[PDB]
């Protein structure tokens, strides 16, 4: 049994500023749940991990900070795959139970 | 059970005066001109004979039509005369001078002095690190003209406490001063204060009680009773302490197990479960809250601020000052100054580390010395001998430095400024000795 | 049966300054724990192993003296607020000494 | 008695205008108030004037060289309501907070203008 | 593949192709079997052999 901290929510607005040569990049990310909204100042490698796996506004994503893995769960309920907006706290600790065979 | 605080009780007996028959005209007089308190007394004793708060009231009497004057501990006789008290200081400086002149007249009267043509005793005086020429010009003016003093000298109170606890005058150490309106770290090499490396943090006890004022006003916006400076000062005094490591304390300061023991309830004077709410545990503690109770509407809970109010001297960004803390100023002083490569301490740094001195009135807060020892052990090389010295009451060390410098007549005379030197060289003249300030330029 | 020893330096990197003479002569590394700091001189091979594991200033590393193995535990909690969101994991300082010896 | 007790201290601590303690020659001048704001600025323009006259001198120990430099380590972020560790910041009024309960009960429904009184403590206004 | 796709003065096309099948491994097996630490003898046995 192990615990890992993950962030899941709906993307509201992504601002990314680049230079002429693209050496240094600055960014902000506005994300929300049904109970709270926040804004995050981003670093370079998270900006590169958001540009790869193209994230637009209105996408529901899950972010693992320690590994840098971001998975798109889907799109939310704005027609203009479809999943619901997450609820509760943005920063959550989930305990995952593993079972590994001795052959593995 | 909640405790109830009030204003401090007024002094029943008036402050007396020393006998005028014991006065002699060649003994120096020592004055600790602090922003919070005044300490004065003759040199031949070890402790002050006159400690009073630095305040004055101009009582106007209706029936007599006379403007009476109450100074110091005479202001602690009536509530209305205590609440009208006005200090000469506005910030770290002195801005009015008639108040200080009449305060000095009062303390000359209560010292038992029978003088003529001004004062016949040399004076021992404090001055702030890197002062304005306006301040020492006005000090020279009022002393050498109004009081007809034979000779004056100036110094910093932290260096004077360092001389008090190291009376040889040739030692090496580091002085950390926790004052009313500022916090200083001054490096001392061979008994001389190296003031080109001294650093000042604009925070003291006044800003701490103001921080507790603002935090209590913003935590209870519907509190009906308005509290004065003295009750918040005493809540700073009995229920505030320095944490051993501030990061792990705030992660469990609002749990139910910690709040059963480390929660203080304070009562102001007058005539969907709650265990899963961190906001209810922040506001009304670990007990059920009755919103209709008269007694529970005059209650404030001190849970998180107790370690948050004294933490500003370590992280000054919390209080609004973009400055380094005590530990990082000590870091740069002991690791990248006085000829020390980071990773290789020089000999000078070792003698400063072995004689760290904490002084000042705001060192009364518990846990300060152990936190300083822990951080110093954190950033120094392994096996470095660390010694931190704290007085029994660190607010009186400046007057003991007065008396220690005055009893030693050999190195007294290197610091005195008499009438002839002041008249020859004018007000723009600095006596560069080990235990005072230095020239503005090189 | 072989009798061996284990010698480990662990802590937060405070100084990583290499000096040459296009070839490096040595590197001096400074390590910090909760019980103090200890500075070390290192050969170019372990500097190349440090460069392979992408170690910068502020990272908690693991050095074994006999074999020269270098492991990066992570960045320290003192640099956890340089950005609001980051891809790095933040581990606390070691509470013991930097130098540990064991037979 | 209570109204007459302060008169005793008044009649034991009085000093006349021809005072015993001061000198015979006085020539007392008039003085401006000169509060704590203007002393720093006149000192600053004094050293700036002396430096410009010297440029047409390196400082050693002044008020503006003694003061502590800003930090090089990154500063810690805290909740503006409770003082605990702040994970999130509101995108509207820029106020840090701890969890969703604090946000919904304090940060969301608060009046305009209380943002500046919350951010005045850390000097962020 | 599961890759970074678009849900619709240059553009970035970065390689992001993955496999839909995920093999999940606990941290304990890594930290006590493959990584060296103070309580295991990976590097000592590696040097000896």
């Amino acid at each position: 049994k192990e615990e890992t901290e993950l962030i899941e929510g709906e993307v509201v607005e992504i601002q990314i500023d680049r230079s002429i040569t693209g050496g240094h990049k600055q960014g902000k990310l506005t994300i929300k749940t049904t109970d709270m909204e926040t804004i995050y100042e981003l670093g370079n490698k998270m900006i590169d991990g958001l540009t790869k796996e193209k994230v637009l506004a209105g996408d529901v994503i899950s972010i693992d900070k320690a590994s840098g893995k971001i998975t798109k769960l889907g799109r939310s309920f704005a027609r203009s795959r479809f999943v619901q907006c997450p609820e509760g706290e943005l920063q959550k600790r989930k305990t995952v139970v593993h079972t590994v065979s001795l052959h593995e | 059970k909640a405790v109830v605080i009030d204003d401090p009780p007024l002094r029943q007996t008036p402050e007396p005066f020393d006998e005028q028959s014991a006065y002699n005209p060649q003994s120096p007089i020592a004055i600790d001109f602090g922003s919070s308190k005044l300490r004065a007394g003759f040199v031949n004793h070890a402790t002050p004979t006159h400690i009073f708060p630095n305040a004055l009231t101009k009582f106007r009497d209706r029936k007599l039509n006379k403007n009476f004057t109450f100074v110091g501990n005479d202001t602690l006789l009536d509530q209305a005369v205590r609440s009208q008290s006005r200090s000469p200081f506005d910030g770290p400086f002195v801005t009015n001078w008639n108040l200080t002149e009449e305060i000095l007249d009062y303390t000359f009267h209560h010292l038992g002095v029978v003088p003529d043509n001004g004062i016949p005793n040399p004076i021992l005086l404090t001055e702030r690190l890197a002062t304005v020429q306006s301040q020492r010009t006005n000090w020279y003016q009022i002393l050498f003209e109004t009081y007809n003093v034979p000779g004056v000298t100036f110094g910093i109170d932290s260096l004077f406490s360092f001389y008090n606890y190291n009376p040889s005058g040739n030692k090496t150490g580091l002085v950390i001063s926790c004052g009313h309106e500022d916090t200083n770290v001054i490096p001392v090499v061979d008994g001389a204060g190296i003031l080109t490396d001294a650093k000042r943090i604009n925070w003291g006890g006044h800003q701490a009680v103001d921080y507790l004022n603002d935090l209590m006003a913003l935590k209870y916006p519907y509190f009906p009773t308005k509290m004065s400076y003295l009750q918040y000062e005493t809540m700073y005094k009995d229920y505030c302490y320095v944490s051993r490591n501030y990061d792990e304390d705030i992660e469990k300061i609002l749990t139910l197990e910690n709040l059963d023991t480390n929660d203080v309830v304070v009562e102001a004077p007058f005539t969907y479960d709650w265990r899963n709410s961190i906001l209810h545990l922040f506001l009304r503690g670990p007990r059920p809250h009755d919103s209709e109770n008269i007694h529970e509407q005059h209650q404030m809970h001190l849970n998180v601020e107790r370690i948050r109010v004294p933490e500003v001297i370590f992280q000054p960004t919390m209080g609004g000052q973009d400055q380094a803390g005590i530990c990082e100023l000590s870091e740069t002083i002991l690791l990248k100054k006085f000829g020390s490569q980071p990773g290789k301490l020089s000999q000078t740094s070792i003698d400063m580390v072995n004689n760290v001195l904490i002084t000042g009135g705001n060192a009364k807060v518990p846990g300060l010395k152990e936190r300083i020892v822990k951080e110093f052990t954190g950033f120094l090389p392994t096996g470095t001998n660390i010694t931190v010295n704290m007085s029994s009451d660190p607010s009186l060390d400046a007057w003991k430095g007065m008396a220690a410098l005055a009893r030693n007549e050999e190195q007294y005379r290197k610091t005195v400024i008499s009438k002839k030197e002041y008249e020859e060289y004018g007000p723009e003249y600095i006596k560069e000795h080990k235990l005072g300030n230095t020239k503005y330029f090189e | 049966r072989i009798k061996e020893t284990k010698e480990v330096y662990e802590g937060e990197v405070t100084e990583l300054t290499p000096e040459d003479a296009k070839t490096i002569s040595h590197v001096i590394v400074g390590l910090k724990s909760a019980k103090g700091t200890k500075t070390l001189r290192l050969d170019p091979t372990i500097y190349e192993s440090i460069q392979r594991e992408k170690v910068s200033i502020g990272d908690v590393i693991y050095i074994e003296a006999n074999t020269g193995a270098v492991k990066r535990v992570g960045r320290s909690d003192a640099y956890a607020t340089e950005f609001d969101l980051e891809t790095e994991e933040y581990v606390p300082l070691p509470k013991g000494e930097v130098h540990k010896k064991k037979e | 008695e209570r109204l007459l007790f302060l008169r005793s201290v008044g009649e034991r601590n009085e000093i006349g205008f021809p005072s015993r303690f001061k000198s015979a020659h006085y020539k007392k001048p008039t003085r401006r108030h000169k509060s704590a704001r203007q002393l720093i600025s006149d000192e600053n323009k004094r050293i700036n004037a002396l430096l410009t006259k010297a440029n047409k001198l390196v400082p050693k120990a002044t008020y503006f060289s003694v003061e502590a430099p800003p930090s090089i380590r990154p500063a810690k972020k805290y909740c503006d309501v409770t003082g605990l560790k702040g994970f999130y910041k509101s995108p509207t009024n820029n106020i840090r907070y701890h969890n969703a309960e604090i946000y919904q009960l304090i940060v969301k429904p608060m009046a305009p203008g209380v943002d500046q009184e919350y951010l005045k403590l850390r000097g962020a206004n | 593949t599961t890759f970074g796709k678009t849900t619709s003065k240059f553009t970035d096309l970065i390689y992001s192709s993955r496999n839909p099948i995920k093999y999940s491994l606990p941290r304990l097996i890594y930290e006590d079997l493959i990584l060296p630490n103070y309580n295991n003898d990976v590097d000592i046995a590696n040097k000896l052999k």
